[PDB]
């Protein structure tokens, strides 16, 4: 901090040598600095941040998931929190903002601890002591989602993940929206264990009227172009099949190391109509089929669209491999890599078709997209957000995809705990008797761990631009006597939390804010392994590069 | 294509040269200048203003929570900002307070005048709207005085006159800082009481010495003077009472020479052998007439020669430096001598009176006072000011000079006329000057209603940096202002200010127990050269400059 | 409308530095613990020392506050108020500089977390100011009213943190008679005056009742003159005695080549008149701020008569004290009265350096010893060691007023004010007890470089104030804790006073301080 250290007294390394509490300092100014960006994106109140590429390109981004993934660090220490962002999006897709947050000021909160000429595996093991009581107080506070009659378990599930974000004013409507989305999109599988792909749903950058009049399509929204434009756009009528093929449509030449070869120039002209008709008879069996609307993962040759336009077929090239799986899948169809057979016969048989109720292509500024919707064997669902432009809406995308982690996992575990900083003040008075107890030196580090727990609440209000201490020695005072209840309900005093846009300490039950236990858990460990990362390192040697 | 023609007929005039009309929204980034450092003056003004660090290009740094200081050392581009530099600069030389005031009234016309010329109003229009409205703010300013001080001496008085002064410029505690000021005061006044004779102050008299060291408790009102001096022959504590006399000389104690070409001449031995004694004669004669009149001590007025320096530590005289003009005549104000060049006997009218002249260690270095006592009193006095840092030795020290700038209002006007502070006399102007508009007919009422909203800055800014939620604490004071028909007659409500900690709404235990007020005449001047600040800047639709 | 380009103005110069946001004043604080950290471990007994080599290659070792904080040029402004606070602890009184440091390092580390929160500045200031205000008063009840048993100890624990601590048994003895000389009201700091003297050891230095000046020139006559006189006299002089012009000036016209001859044997009469008078009195040792020409000492060499020049103003007034003559700047008004005397007289080999001493006084105003070491760092040492412990003993004279030593200051003011915080008022609650853990940071580093742990002594502290009333603190002989009335460790109370007060006053300064512009 002061000044650089000598370099290589008399240790002859090519790089850089440091060691002591110096580099113990840089590592929490470190995890600070890249908290900062973090701190003001956390909770109801804060506020979003723009990404510069320096080339005029920007995206505006609430979550710290993706912002400290385009934030090039280069001090190693970082990259933890950095990955530590990106590993808590992958499993629980929740809470990036929270563990950047926790991770750091428990390094913080721990180096005044190291100082002290307190060992860091003593300062672990207290805050690892602290962390398996607080996963049992967390499973002793927590509440199953069946709950009660009415649903709002789940209405009030996708207020909590859109909090923070552009359309949270508009979360009343979106709450019925993602609710019906993911109830449609179920499957099965393990015999009897329900499951909830993420990102199963189509995610459509439109622009239009407004956020508030997004349509929910009833099924799902393929998003791509029709291929001549002379063909019919909208079939009506009940029982609509659909072929999902995957195979070269398009003509295509021989083996990929074969010489074509012949003497008789009189076969010459009929060797090359043979290769034309023989990708014309694929096309011909499909026809008698009856397929209406095909889909093909390859493209698609103009001697194949003559056949489409005069059969009214709905011929599609430039399809993804991941969707036509969703579209096998939802509209009742099996994927279709080549037509062939046990036997050495060629045919194609009835049962490879699906079934759909109605298919109408639809434009809107600029993006034209396929609106499949009714299929009779399985329910899906697609969501046609609507904003200002592209990069208004990454911002809704990322909002969305989360909504859909949050409630995947209050369904899979019905238990869930109130928002509002709730659990991380009650932490505090159960780990401040607890630390008491064991006596020994742990009693500081279980203490400072539970300090640093009071850093979530503490956010909301300091970014709220409000008195801070008083909403904290309030919950303070609830959380207190939660302790202290004295059991014979009457046990009150528990599951308040912060309500920032009136100031005031109320029920969350009744605000209608949830969260499940599952993503405390995790962020938790998470970000104690990570506290565990960079607490045991002691100096650092960086070689240059040759 | 490619390229425009860059603006033809550009060489009428050097190309540094530019032009900055009204036109292209250039009014509003004006004002958006202004807005750059007029939020700095918000964290400034109050009791809980926060301080300034200003690191200059040699590395004097001065921390202050004043504007009129710290507009000095920055350098400024914007000629319209520098007009509020002057402007305030106007109101430190003239009244010596309420000049954060002046920077943040002279900041918020001109932003609430950005909306004002967005609707459409004439820039003509908006110089009358404010002209009137300013003949109506300084007629109500007399209308709505309370309380009067009516005596020039009074230990309770002097209470609620410095320290609402000096409640802003470094807060601290309240009657360590007040009783020093209060205590000078008193003893550099003319009292004469039943006697006719016109008052006088001067602002120079009381000066502040800043010693290091010590704490702010320990500082003591000294009531005569004090430098950082030596005596060259010996140092004397003067146990002897029946007080000694003092003689002051400008010119240098030694042979008055020749200013033209002095060189010595010596043609024959006799003249050798006596030209070394009669230096020595001559030298001792002259003192010999000054020594007789009973003198002890001598200020010289430049550099002394040690022949002469020989014979006067010989009957015990004093000498002390003050190589400067204004260092030798602020002394002789103290002790009331009138000094002569010559070097001859001093008359014994002139000849001052000083009992006593101690030397002991305050800050570690030598220094020399002249404390007097009750009897033939004295002026010029100062103030033995102790403190840690010398950065915050600076603004105590302007504190003072603010304060003895307050004192200076009593004099000329005919007495004090007192107002009530704490945002109270801004927001009784904001209902009369609404009450004004609706009166008068034309396109100019939307001008008049906009220099009310103006004032709002007061209260707006002491509820904001006291921490406390302004959208709460100003609608709820509002509320004593918008009352009718409440059973007191002798109504009290004009008394109702804002409060930077305690209660909660806000609404002060009146300002009155509390013993804070604001002077007539700093609200005059302040007003008029506001106005004058936005009206040269919003009269003015066309800037030019060179060179950037 | 004069040029196509237009440019915005800006309101700054060009290169100032940026403005408000989040981490301005943190910035602050955290150049001020970047400064706080080289300063901590110099704390108590066991710490350490800080060697420093600025731009001109100056080498220097210090355990002080105010010394390591003047070589280092601090350019940060709001760093600079440590300099402010060391300086002026050293001048009022030259001991505790770091421990005011430390205790400044710690309440801006310690108001961090609660600017980070929505607390407001003037809440974190008024609840030192109140506080500090309560501290002095109970330092007030901390110190005695001693008067009995009539020094000696509060010198030992003033050189403590540097060299001559474990040499206290030699030095404290005579450095007790070094205040001893001056009387009531004077004080005077030059009269302490100390040179130095590149070679020899530290243990063979002695006490002098005088003063001992270099000479600085040698003369043509300077060893024909005795080195010892039994009874010496001394007369102070300011006249130059060689022979030049007289006033200032050079112009002597002569006519007749008879008086050619006449004027120059004038000049060379008056010389000897004025040598003459000096002879006279019977002045035995002649000095002179003014040189001393070779004509005069070979004169004075022939009769026994010592003389000496090429000295300063500050050592020319240490010798009229210690003499107790006084000044004539005329041989003509000379008298037998106004000459100084003393037991005896003896030029003796220091280092390579000849020095006049004088000594056997029966009343001097002057200590004068000699520093004698193998480095030049070790003469620094020994004098910046000696400078703060007499200061102590200075003030020690002034007002009696003793409290125990070894952080036991900082716990005692701590425990009150837990309690005055548990009383009243709720929302500073927080403040003051923040304020009191941050005020033991005294106690908390002073174990750490004793390598004890610091919670087993922390947890023994505060349990045990009910029996160890006032005087329980840190005892580092016995690797125990214990009273310190017994151990006769003192501390006078104006080092914790000032402390407080100074500090106080320096986080409080920048804690009202949300900005920083620099031009260019
Ligand atoms: N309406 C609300 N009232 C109070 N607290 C809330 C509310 N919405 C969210 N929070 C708090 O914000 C925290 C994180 O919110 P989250 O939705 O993860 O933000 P982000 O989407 O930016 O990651 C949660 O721990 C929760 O307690
Ligand atoms: N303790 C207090 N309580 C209420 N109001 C105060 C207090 N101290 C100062 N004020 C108000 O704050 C205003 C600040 O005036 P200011 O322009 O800072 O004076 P100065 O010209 O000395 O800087 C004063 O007019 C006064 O009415
Ligand atoms: N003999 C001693 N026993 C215990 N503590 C001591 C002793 N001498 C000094 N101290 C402690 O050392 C601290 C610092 O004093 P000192 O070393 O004189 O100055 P500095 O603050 O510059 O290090 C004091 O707070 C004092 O309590
Ligand atoms: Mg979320
Ligand atoms: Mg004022
Ligand atoms: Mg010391």
């Amino acid at each position: 901090q002061l000044f650089n250290n000598s370099r290589s007294d008399t240790l002859f390394l090519g790089g850089e040598k440091i060691s002591g509490d110096d580099i113990r300092n840089q590592n929490v100014l470190a995890t600070m600095a890249v908290a900062n960006v973090v701190k003001s994106s956390l909770g109801p109140v804060g506020l979003d941040k723009m990404l510069v590429d320096d080339i005029g390109d920007f995206t505006v981004t609430n979550d710290g998931a993706t912002i400290l993934s385009l934030l090039d660090v280069q001090h190693p220490a970082g990259k933890i929190l950095v990955e530590l962002a990106q590993q808590q999006d992958r499993e629980i897709g929740d809470g990036t903002t929270s563990v950047v947050i926790i991770a750091s000021e428990l390094l913080k909160r721990a180096n005044e601890l190291v100082k002290n000429k307190i060992h860091p595996t003593t300062i672990i093991t207290g805050f690892r002591v602290a962390l398996r009581e607080a996963i049992r107080f967390i499973n002793e506070v927590l509440s199953t989602s069946v709950d009660t009659l009415g649903k709002e378990t789940l209405i009030n599930i996708a207020k909590t993940s859109m909090s923070s974000k552009i359309i949270g004013a508009d979360s009343d409507f979106f709450s019925n929206m993602v609710v019906d989305a993911l109830l449609a999109v179920k499957t099965q599988n393990s015999k009897g264990e329900i499951k909830y792909p993420v990102k199963a749903v189509n995610v459509l950058k439109a622009h239009g009227k407004s956020a508030t009049e997004s349509l929910l399509v009833p099924g799902y929204a393929l998003n791509c172009t029709v291929a001549s434009q002379a063909m019919p756009k909208r079939i009506a009528g009940g029982n609509v099949k659909i072929a999902c093929l995957d195979l070269n449509l398009q003509k295509a030449r021989m083996a990929m190391g074969v010489q074509i070869n012949i003497d008789d120039p009189e076969q010459l002209e009929q060797i090359r109509k043979r290769e034309a008709g023989i990708v014309l008879e694929r096309v011909k069996k499909i026809i008698d089929a009856g397929a209406q609307v095909v889909l093909t993962t390859k493209g698609i040759d103009d001697l194949c669209l003559k056949e489409f336009v005069e059969a009214k077929i709905m011929g599609v090239r430039r399809c993804k491999k991941e969707d036509l799986r969703r579209i096998a899948r939802a509209t009742g169809a099996t994927l279709v890599s080549s037509m062939s057979n046990l036997e050495g016969e060629e045919t194609f048989e009835s049962s490879y078709l699906g079934l759909c109720d109605e298919v109408v292509q639809a434009k809107f500024s600029d993006d034209e997209c396929i609106l499949i919707k009714g299929t009779s064997k399985h329910s899906s669902s697609s969501i046609i957000l609507r904003g200002a432009n592209d990069y208004s809406l990454d911002e809704m995308e990322r909002s969305l995809h989360d909504s859909l982690s949050v409630v995947k996992r209050t369904l899979e575990s019905g238990n869930v705990v109130p928002g509002g900083g709730c659990v991380e003040a009650a932490l505090n008075i159960y780990l401040d008797n607890f630390a008491t107890t064991v006596g020994s030196r742990e009693q500081l580090a279980i203490a400072e761990f539970a300090a640093a727990l009071l850093i979530i609440p503490k956010t909301l209000a300091v970014n709220a631009a409000k008195d801070s201490s008083e909403l904290v020695a309030k919950l303070r005072s609830y959380h207190a006597a939660s302790q202290m209840a004295k059991p014979e309900k009457r046990r009150s005093y528990r599951n308040y939390g912060l309500d920032l846009i009136r100031g005031k300490i109320v029920d969350e039950i009744h605000a209608g804010v949830l969260e499940p236990t599952i993503s405390k858990v995790k962020s938790l460990k998470s970000a104690l392994e990570a506290c565990v990362a960079i607490l045991r390192i002691d100096t650092m040697i960086t070689v240059d590069p040759e | 294509s490619l390229r425009l023609p860059q603006n033809p007929n550009a060489g009428l005039f050097k190309q540094g040269y530019n032009s900055y009309s009204n036109a292209d929204g250039q009014i509003i980034k004006s004002i958006a200048a202004i807005r750059e450092l007029h939020q700095m003056c918000l964290t400034s003004m109050g009791p809980c203003g926060r301080n300034k660090i200003i690191v200059n290009h040699l590395g004097k740094i001065i921390i202050t929570n004043d504007a009129a200081t710290m507009l000095r050392e920055l350098d400024i581009v914007h000629p319209a900002v520098k007009v509020l530099v002057m402007a305030t600069e106007q109101q430190k030389i003239d009244m010596g307070d309420g000049t954060n005031l002046v920077m943040i009234l002279a900041g918020e016309l001109l932003n609430v005048s950005e909306k004002l010329i967005s609707m459409g109003l004439s820039a003509v229009e908006i110089i009358q709207g404010y002209n009137m409205a300013r003949k109506f703010t300084l007629k109500e300013l007399d209308e709505m005085v309370v309380g009067e001080i009516t005596d020039k001496n009074d230990k309770n008085e002097l209470l609620k006159m410095i320290k609402p002064v000096i409640s802003s410029k470094k807060y601290g505690s309240e009657d360590i800082l007040s009783e020093l000021v209060s205590e000078a005061v008193s003893h550099v006044l003319p009292v004469a009481q039943q006697a006719g004779e016109i008052p006088y102050f001067n602002v120079d008299s009381i000066r502040v010495v800043k010693i290091m060291g010590g704490s702010l408790s320990n500082s003591t009102v000294i009531k005569g003077m004090v430098f950082n001096r030596e005596p060259e022959g010996h140092v004397k504590s003067l146990s002897e009472d029946k007080k000694h006399k003092v003689a002051v000389f400008t010119c240098p104690l030694d042979i008055a020479n020749t200013e033209t070409k002095g060189t010595v001449l010596l043609h024959n031995a006799q003249e050798m052998l006596d030209f070394s004694k009669g230096e020595e004669k001559q030298i001792d004669a002259m003192m010999k007439e000054i020594a007789d009149m009973g003198v002890e001590c001598i200020v010289a007025g430049a550099g002394v020669g040690e022949l002469a320096l020989h014979y006067l530590n010989r009957y015990g005289i004093l000498v002390l430096k003050v190589p400067s003009k204004f260092e030798l005549r602020r002394l002789c104000r103290v002790c009331g001598a009138t000094p002569l060049p010559r070097l001859g006997a001093p008359t014994p009218e002139e000849l001052g009176l000083v009992e006593t002249v101690k030397t002991m260690e305050i800050g570690g270095d030598r220094v020399t006072v002249f404390k007097q006592e009750q009897g033939e009193i004295s002026r010029t006095s100062t103030i033995i000011l102790r403190g840690a840092t010398q950065n915050n030795l600076d603004d105590i020290e302007r504190a003072i000079d603010d304060g003895v700038a307050a004192v200076k209002g009593l004099m000329k006007p005919s007495g004090g006329k007192l107002l009530p502070g704490a945002g109270a006399t801004e927001i009784e102007l904001i209902s009369r000057i609404t009450k004004y508009g609706e009166r008068t007919p034309g396109l100019l009422q939307l001008a008049i209603k906009q220099f009310a909203v103006a004032f709002e800055v007061v209260p707006r800014t002491l509820a904001e940096t006291a921490g406390l939620d302004v959208n709460e604490v100003l609608p709820n004071l509002y509320a004593a202002h918008n009352v009718t028909e409440p059973g007191a007659v002798k109504t009290d409500h004009l008394y109702k200010g804002v409060d930077i900690d305690g209660e909660s709404d806000e609404g002060v235990k009146d300002i009155r127990e509390e013993n804070i007020y604001d002077m007539l005449a700093t609200k005059k001047f302040a007003i008029n050269v506001a106005t004058e600040a936005a009206t040269t800047v919003l009269s003015i639709d066309q800037i030019i400059m060179a060179k950037k | 409308n004069f040029g196509s380009q237009t440019p915005t103005i800006v309101v700054l110069k060009e290169g100032t530095d940026a403005s408000q946001g989040k981490g301005q004043i943190i910035s602050n604080i955290n150049a001020c613990v970047a400064v706080q950290e080289a300063l901590k471990p110099t704390l108590g007994p066991l710490g350490s020392d800080i060697l420093i080599v600025t731009s001109n290659q100056k080498t220097t070792i210090s355990n002080d506050g105010a010394t390591i904080l003047k070589l280092l040029d601090v350019v940060h402004p709001a760093a600079k108020t440590l300099v402010d606070i060391s300086r002026a602890q050293d001048a009022e009184v030259g001991d505790g500089t770091t421990s005011v440091t430390i205790l400044a390092g710690e309440l801006m580390k310690e108001a961090k977390p609660f600017l980070e929160e929505g607390i407001s500045s003037h809440l974190i200031m008024k609840g030192y100011r109140k506080a500090v205000s309560l501290a002095v008063e109970k330092i007030n009840e901390l110190a005695v009213d001693i008067t009995s048993e009539k020094l000696e100890r509060c010198a030992r624990t003033a050189m403590s943190s540097k060299l001559i601590h474990n040499n206290a048994d030699f030095f404290v003895k005579m450095c007790v008679d070094a205040v001893l000389s001056l009387d009531r009201n004077d004080l005077d700091d030059k009269l302490i005056g100390i040179k130095k003297i590149p070679g020899g050891a530290m243990e063979e230095s002695l006490f002098i009742n005088g003063v001992a000046f270099k000479k600085t020139f040698s003369y043509a006559g300077f060893e024909q003159q005795p080195k010892k006189f039994n009874n010496p006299k001394i007369l102070s002089l300011n006249v130059e005695l060689e022979l030049k012009a007289e006033k200032d000036n050079a112009e002597v016209r002569v006519e007749h080549v008879e008086d050619y001859q006449a004027i120059v044997d004038a000049e060379w009469q008056l010389i000897f008149e004025k040598l003459r008078q000096v002879e006279e009195t019977g002045a035995n040792i002649v000095l002179s701020k003014l040189p001393i020409g070779d004509l005069a000492t070979q004169f004075f060499a022939d009769r026994n008569i010592f003389c000496a020049g090429r000295v300063s103003a500050d050592d020319m007034n240490r010798v009229i004290q210690a003499v107790g003559g006084s000044i004539q700047s005329t041989t003509s008004d000379i008298k037998p009265e106004h000459l100084g005397t003393c037991a005896l007289f003896e030029e003796m080999q220091i280092g390579s350096e000849r020095y006049n001493l004088f000594q056997g006084c029966p009343q001097a105003k002057t200590c004068t010893l000699l520093l004698r070491g193998g480095a030049e760092q070790v003469i620094a040492e020994v004098e910046r060691s000696l400078h703060d412990a007499i200061m102590i003993v200075k003030r020690a004279l002034q007002n009696k007023l003793i409290v125990a030593g070894g952080g036991a200051t900082e716990m005692e003011v701590s425990k009150c004010l837990r309690d005055y915080s548990k009383t009243i008022a709720g929302k500073q609650q927080m403040i003051i007890n923040a304020f009191a853990k941050a005020l033991e940071v005294i106690p908390r580093q002073l174990c750490e470089n004793a390598g004890f742990d610091a919670i087993e002594i922390l947890n023994k502290l505060r349990l045990a104030h009910s029996k160890g009333e006032k005087w329980y603190g840190v005892v580092f002989e016995t690797e125990n804790i214990g009273d310190n009335f017994a151990k006769f460790v003192w501390e006078p109370a104006l080092v914790k006073i000032n402390a407080l007060n100074s500090a106080t006053e320096a986080t409080n300064l920048i804690l009202s301080v949300d900005e920083t512009i620099t031009n260019k």
